[PDB]
């Protein structure tokens, strides 16, 4: 079907990232590949809190990044290696906020071939040369000079392409000002080929190659080759020049070599490994993330360690060889992917799994408690300083970027009480898991309600050199309310005005005297307790009220207008010349007067007649109506904003006229927004002033560019409309409901409550509608198995003193998960916990343990099938298991008979098995799926009865989906496998098969016929099976429906709605981290609108990365019938003259073009 | 035909062996999985490894394709 | 544009592509070449793979015009309708006994290399671990 | 409208530009269409420099317009095999 | 309005493509939903 797919929740797991000047200014700028789009970062380091400055999706994948800088040049390029074949180098425009390309030069054919260059990239230091190379066979390096403009003016790559020469690492040494050079970690593959015995594969090694780039001879040779006895599985390179000596540092299991361009010290360095450590010593110690920061005159390495503390180690260089390296334990971190140090007190690490760490680094590096191991330090070769965890002290965690990379499981359901459904994502690595529950309202993060049933909310404020509002009064016909802007909105007396009296209105319209219209009139109210109150016009109270700088215009009814000027003691006189309107004016609003004039330009009050009266609220003209405007129906309420100013005469009906504010009486026009009255106000949203008409929509005409357009929001059922400012946002739209107030930023917010082990698969009960969810840590100590390892470090190291009280203290206080990791090591060991967490909070109401060495894999709980009503759940777990290679014991099912209505985890008993029965669904008897056998066993409370079992399947069945008499099982090889499931007739045959040959980890059955699939390349096929197939047959084929590449590799799919009405699409999340819902278009000419603007848009805006659209959404196998919403997207975000050009291609306009994809995008 | 078509990864000839194509398919699944991001990071977070770490396990296991020919 | 007319052509060039004369089928396996190059991301790869089972039984041709001909058709093909099927249509050739089919079914086979080196590893056929070395990969078993 | 022989260079890309005379204008370095002149050519090496300076990357004219690559050849990025130029060998 | 054939102050074209006065055009949205220029569905839209 014609899918309209777009992602609502982004993947935000960094694969990696770089940092530098690429701002072009003092301003540090750190750019993240987070998947498909990247991210670059200018935040400021006073603040801490890391915020992205700009994100461009690139819809490619990325092998190597990395930036550079120019000589002389304030802004660092940054040069993209992805998947297609046109390096790209591009430089980032500070004012459009984007990044703009520089140069593409094409190299070779698309994706990641293994001679496709582009797997390594690397720069010269001195800004030379880059150079690109594949990861086998394929290098180049095409050197970058400057042009008369300064620009990059690249050059044709020389070739450096040798037979079977594997590369694990490059980078480019510093030369200084003579010829650039490069270094790779290169590996032969001709010997291990040729000799059939496997001998040159154990004689064969890891050899630093430093090849030198002869500019001024215009060829590359290669200058050294020293073969080196340790595999180089990381290479860094030292600061040469003034910040110290020219060379490289190779990293492997507990051994740093650093060599430099000839004959230096090789100072093999050990590892500092960690005091006293529950993981196991088999593990080798590399630095996995390194970071090398040169100072004004000094340099310094960061490096992360087996258990991923940050390391920082000196550079004792000492100008003839490299002699001591101060390796130092300086903070503890979690688990980083990439950790990245920059200046001016600023180290973004990346985590692989959890939230990324943006630290302020206040120190010089030497706050650290842990002990020091130099290079020069002698050992035994045994063992080195034992640096102890230390806590955050040369650098404390400023910014703690959440992010859901990686996913393992999702569900979302409108459980809970909010605005919208909650969407709860169990996932997490090792014990760093957590359960994410997400949420909106619009952007409800903060929810601040008014105290009591106010008739208005007006900030008035103390004074008008106080930026916040000291006193946001909400005020009813009874009493008032006095709330501070600080997102800490509650009832207080702390305004000063005495509002008593039911008050219209009261702002900070003085320097230090509030403005207030009320039933007493027109009151000048300061910070203390006095407030200066004159009378309205006529004994009637004043209804309208125009507010402005220093002329504060009150009509009462019947149009008599009083002027309050503000005097030079700060109070408020009345004017001496009052007239009346056409009829009693409802409400009013006065233009923002320029800093020049005395007295507000055009004051506009709306009367009841249809039209609003707009007067100069000046002493000359004074009591002298200038512009009239021509409402449609009889006017509710009016509003005289800027944009030169307008006034706004809203009715009670859906009609509201604007008109020019001004001496002379302009042209009004009339618009249509919920069949509420008006109470339209100036209102600051999104830089642009806005009047917002209160209906049953959140409906806002904003004028911006002086062109007032109203549009609905998608915020909830409210009864009124205004602006809101406190210290969670800027500026919002509040839409103002039955004692409720909706906030629009003008996203969902998520919490994440912590688990057990990591998780594998989320089920919630039918019984006690709570998710009994199953944490699986595998291929790491259980948390028993870690008090039985610490147990027997402390048994061990008892016999010795200080060792024993050292090994008492490691095994009562190890390393925590939450600051420096937590020490797991093992293959067939797993982390097993299944917790039950309620509706209404995620904490466990429950704790069932297993095996140190199971994994629970199958999540199922309901009723059992032997048994009566009664929620008996069948969880299985594989014990013993190896991922890598396939080293597995059996599986045990155990039967729990979920006590105290579900909320307590009572295993009732097991049943083992030798095969893995991850999969066991309810089927008229119970599915289990183990191995390949499926059986129909019924789910008994001490063991199974299965009845009949078949083998017939590839490989297994990862999952399986049914609706009745048919079971669609995904395997290996074949993406679904349709059986009619004829519990009754006790047979089992396949009705259908499949052609195409995909690795399908996801179900979700939009029909009964319909079979969805999420491949192990990041493919998600939807297949229909033919028409007219019978139930009773086999050798049939099932059709792809559709076939499109999400660009990550996508978990699970749900065919449910993910939104409180509008479409029911299918939503799908992603292992990376991302969410996507697939719309179904229903509208042909919509599709058709969406296809040809995808056609316009696929031609206008290339992608940043090279690679083509269409060649990125079918890169495994070729698109069909799916629209991805990321063009349509980024076609809004696209220039004004490329917008206005791509509805000149598409006979549209390009607001119109805006209006169909908000209505695409809120059809959700 | 061209010699670079031949000389170019993942080709073969009428008298190319099976251990031959199947090494060069495993170093193609090795390289494919080591180049893309989301492949690397479904095969490393599944089990308690790092990220270079599993990269270093690829880069050992390129090698290893090579380890038993005929 | 041509997508409304590939099921208006195809019955005319199924019967084209029976024809005794190599120039009928030469110059039918040029429409499909164009036609799989024209309309390529647009779903309409049921007729490209049944002109397709017309057009893989003409590959033992021996003209060299038809026999180019074959060959662009043939790359289309993998153009549009993925390489995944030319996979599936080279595997059981690959290793073929007779040294000029499997001569050329080599030729096919590596000019689907040359263009899709990258997508044929997710399109790999599942051959499990033999005595010469292992070949089921366990990275891709693993599951997060 | 090809021939058997006259393979061009096989070699890698570079910065200069390729050159058509009017001869066979208008014409793909490749395919030999008329289609939908989409991805400019990139003539490598010393086929631009030296006396062959501006000439034809076809036959060997005097080269008058800058020489493209068609759609459907781009369609599977025929343009990113090598060096257009035809060396008669 | 070009049905009683009066004069028209501030003219709007609404939905169904009938430019009319502000005023004739908000009577029209307000009394009916549909245009009586040809029943078409500008569902009482009262826009410029
Ligand atoms: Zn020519
Ligand atoms: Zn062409
Ligand atoms: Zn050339």
């Amino acid at each position: 079907m014609f899918l309209y797919n777009l992602t609502l929740q982004r993947a935000t797991g960094i694969s990696f990232a770089i940092h530098g000047n690429f701002s072009g200014t003092k301003q540090q700028e750190i750019v993240v590949s987070r998947g498909k789009i990247l991210e670059l970062l200018r935040p400021d380091p006073n603040t801490g809190k890391v915020h992205t400055l700009l994100t461009v999706e690139v819809f490619g994948v990325i092998r190597s990044l990395m930036a550079f800088r120019l000589t002389g040049g304030t802004k660092d390029y940054i040069v993209v290696g992805s998947d297609s074949g046109r390096i790209v180098i591009l430089e980032y425009q500070p004012s459009k906020n984007m990044f703009e390309k520089i140069h593409q030069e094409t190299f070779g054919k698309s994706g990641c071939r293994r001679i496709v260059p582009g797997q390594f990239l690397a720069v010269d230091p001195k800004g030379r040369a880059v150079m690109i190379s594949a990861i086998e066979k394929q290098k180049l390096v095409y050197i970058l000079n400057r042009d008369a403009a300064a620009r990059l003016t690249i050059s044709s790559p020389l070739e450096a392409h040798k037979a079977n020469t594997l590369v694990y690492h490059v980078v480019g040494v510093d030369v200084g000002f003579e010829n650039p050079m490069f270094a790779c970690l290169e590996m032969d593959y001709e010997e291990a080929d040729n000799d059939p015995t496997g001998e040159a594969a154990a004689n064969t090694q890891q050899t630093l190659t430093f090849y030198e780039l002869d500019l001024g001879l215009n060829h590359v040779v290669r200058k050294y080759s020293e073969p080196l006895e340790e595999h180089g599985n990381f290479l860094i390179t030292v600061p040469g020049g003034s910040d110290g000596p020219s060379g490289v540092l190779i990293c492997s299991e507990n051994y740093i070599t650093y060599k430099n361009f000839g004959d230096q010290p090789d100072i093999r360095c050990p590892i500092p490994r960690r005091r006293n450590d529950l993981d196991d010593p088999e593990r080798g110690m590399i630095f996995v993330c390194s970071a090398t920061h040169k100072t004004k005159s000094m340099f310094f390495f960061l490096a992360q360690t087996e258990q991923g503390d940050i390391f920082k180690i000196t550079l004792e260089t000492d100008e003839d060889m490299v002699t001591e390296i101060r390796l130092k334990y300086f903070d503890t971190v979690p688990v980083a992917a990439a950790m990245c140090v920059l200046k001016t007190g600023f180290l973004f690490v990346a985590s692989e799994f959890g939230n990324h760490y943006l630290y302020q680094i206040a120190h010089l590096g030497d706050d650290d408690e842990e002990p020091e191991f130099s290079s020069a330090m002698p050992l035994e070769e045994g063992d080195t300083f034992f640096f102890q965890p230390r806590p955050l002290k040369n650098l404390v965690l400023v910014d703690e970027l959440d992010s859901l990379s990686p996913i393992l499981f999702c569900q979302i359901a409108d459980l809970a009480n909010e605005d919208t459904p909650q969407l709860y994502v169990a996932c997490g690595r090792g014990p760093r898991s957590s359960l994410r529950v997400l949420r909106h309202g619009v952007s409800e993060m903060a929810v601040s309600e008014l105290p009591g049933n106010p008739n208005a909310v007006w900030t008035v404020r103390r004074h008008i050199e106080d930026e916040f509002d000291a006193y946001i009064i909400v005020s009813f016909v009874n009493a008032t309310l006095v709330l501070s802007i600080g997102e800490t909105v509650e009832e207080v007396t702390d305004s000063g005005f005495l509002g008593t009296t039911p008050t219209l209105s009261c702002s900070l319209l003085g320097d230090d005297a509030l403005v207030q219209v009320y039933p007493d009139g027109i009151r000048h109210i300061r910070a203390d307790k006095r407030v200066n109150e004159w009378k309205t016009p006529g004994k009637k109270t004043i209804v309208k009220c125009a507010v402005n700088q220093r002329q504060v215009v009150i009509a009462l009814t019947g149009g008599e207008l009083v002027y309050f000027e503000m005097d030079p003691s700060g109070q408020l006189n009345e004017y001496t010349e009052r007239k009346e309107m056409s009829a009693d004016v409802v409400c009013m609003s006065l233009a923002n007067v320029p800093p020049g004039e005395q007295r507000s330009r055009f004051l506009a009050v709306g009367l009841v007649d249809n039209t609003v009266r707009i007067i100069s609220l000046d002493p000359s003209d004074c009591l002298q109506p200038l512009s009239m405007q021509a409402l449609p129906a009889q006017p509710e309420s009016l509003c005289i904003v800027e944009m030169f100013l307008y006034l706004n005469i809203g009715l009670q009906n859906g009609v509201l006229l604007r008109t020019v504010l001004d001496p002379v009486t302009g042209d009004l026009s009339d618009t249509r927004t919920g069949s509420r009255p008006v109470k339209l106000f100036r209102v600051r949203m999104q830089g642009q002033e806005a009047v917002l008409a209160m209906s049953s929509r959140s409906w806002l005409s904003y004028s911006y560019q002086s062109r007032f357009h109203l549009t609905p929001l998608s915020y909830e059922t409210l009864e009124f409309a205004s602006g809101f400012a406190s210290e969670q946002c800027p500026e919002g739209i509040v839409a103002i409901s039955t004692n409720t107030l909706r906030i629009l930023a003008l996203v969902f917010n998520q919490v994440a409550f912590p688990l057990q082990y990591t998780p594998r698969k989320f089920v919630i009960h039918p019984e006690s509608n709570n998710l009994i969810i199953i944490e699986t840590d595998h291929n790491a100590y259980t948390e028993a198995t870690k008090a039985q390892r610490k147990q027997q470090m402390a048994e061990e190291m008892v016999e010795a003193e200080l060792a024993a009280e050292m090994a008492a203290a490691f095994l009562n206080e190890n390393l925590p998960e939450s600051i420096f990791g937590a020490p797991k090591a093992g293959n067939g060991q797993w982390a097993s916990v299944i917790r039950v967490m309620n509706p209404i909070q995620g904490n466990t109401l429950d704790l069932v343990q297993l095996e140190q060495n199971e994994a629970a894999f199958s999540v199922a709980v309901c009723r059992f099938s032997n048994t009566g009503e009664d929620w008996y759940v069948l969880v299985g777990v594989a014990k013993d298991l190896i991922l890598n290679p396939r080293s597995v014991a059996g599986g045990f099912v155990y039967t729990y008979k979920l006590v105290n209505n579900g909320e307590k985890l009572e295993f009732l008993h097991k049943t083992p098995v030798e095969e893995v029965p991850a999969a066991i669904a309810p089927f008229q008897r119970v599915l289990i799926g183990v191995g390949k056998l499926l059986r129909v066993y019924d789910l008994g409370k001490k063991k199974l009865l299965r009845k009949c079992e078949n083998k017939h399947i590839a490989n297994y069945i990862s999952g399986i989906q049914t609706i009745g008499h048919r079971v669609i099982v995904s395997d290996v090889q074949e993406s679904f496998i349709w059986v009619r499931y004829k519990r009754n007739e006790n047979q089992l045959i396949i009705f259908a098969d499949d052609t195409y040959p995909r690795w399908v980890t996801t179900a979700s059955l939009l029909d009964y016929d319909t079979v969805a699939g999420a491949d192990k390349f990041g493919n998600i096929c939807v297949v229909r099976l033919p028409p007219n197939t019978n139930d009773e047959v086999d050798s049939q084929k099932a059709e792809v429906i559709m076939n499109y590449h999400v660009g990550e590799t996508v978990l699970s799919l749900q065919k449910t709605t993910l939104i409180p009405g509008g479409s029911e699409s299918l939503v799908y999340t992603t292992l990376s981290g991302g969410i996507g819902i697939l719309v179904p278009f229903t509208s042909h000419e919509d599709h058709d609108f969406f296809q040809h603007v995808e056609m316009h848009l696929r031609s206008e805006h290339p992608p940043l990365c090279g690679r083509d659209h269409l060649s990125f959404r079918s890169y495994y196998f070729p698109v069909k019938n799916v629209i991805d919403g990321d063009l349509c997207e980024q076609f809004n975000s696209m220039e004004p003259n490329k917008q206005k050009n791509v509805s000149e291609e598409l006979d549209r306009t390009p607001p119109e073009v805006s209006k169909k994809l908000e209505d695409i995008r809120t059809r959700y | 035909l061209e010699h670079l078509q031949s000389k170019y990864i993942g080709t073969g000839h009428a008298d190319t062996t099976k251990w031959e194509w199947l090494v060069n398919q495993h170093r193609d699944s090795y390289c494919s999985y080591m180049g893309h991001f989301d492949l690397l990071n479904y095969f490393a977070i599944a089990e308690n490894e790092s990220k270079a770490r599993v990269r270093f396990n690829l880069m050992e296991k390129m090698l290893q394709p090579c380890g038993p020919p005929a | 544009m041509g997508k409304d007319y590939i099921y208006a052509v195809t019955p005319l060039l199924e019967d084209a592509l029976m024809d005794r004369d190599l120039v009928h089928r030469q110059t039918a396996s040029a429409v499909v070449q164009h036609m799989s190059l024209g309309v390529y991301g647009f779903g309409c790869e049921d007729s490209l793979n049944h002109l397709l089972n017309y057009v893989w039984p003409n590959v033992f041709e021996t003209s060299p015009h038809v026999i180019q001909a074959v060959m662009g058709a043939l790359e289309g093909l993998r153009v549009a309708i993925g390489p995944c099927r030319m996979l599936q249509y080279c595997l059981q050739g690959l290793f073929h006994p007779a040294r000029k089919v499997r001569d050329v079914y080599w030729k096919i086979y590596n000019s689907i290399y040359i263009g899709s080196q990258d997508a044929l590893i997710a399109h790999y056929p599942r051959i499990y671990n033999d005595d010469k070395n292992t070949y089921i990969r366990y990275e891709l078993d693993y599951i997060l | 409208k090809h021939h058997p022989d006259l393979i061009f260079c096989r070699k890698q890309a570079g910065v200069a530009i390729g050159r058509l005379c009017e001869k066979c204008d208008g014409k793909c370095v490749i395919c030999d269409s008329y289609v939908r002149p989409c991805t400019l050519v990139r003539i490598c090496d010393e086929c631009n420099y030296g006396s062959y300076q501006g000439r034809c990357v076809i036959c060997g004219g005097p080269g008058v317009s800058d020489a493209y690559y068609c759609k459907e050849c781009t369609i599977q990025e025929k343009d990113r095999d090598g060096c257009p130029k035809i060396v008669n060998l | 309005c070009f049905i009683c054939r009066q004069s028209f102050q501030n003219p709007v074209v609404t939905k169904c493509r009938h430019y009319f006065c502000e005023s004739c055009a908000l009577q029209h949205f307000r009394t009916t939903p549909r245009c009586y220029v040809c029943d078409q569905q500008t569902n009482g839209v009262f826009n410029p």
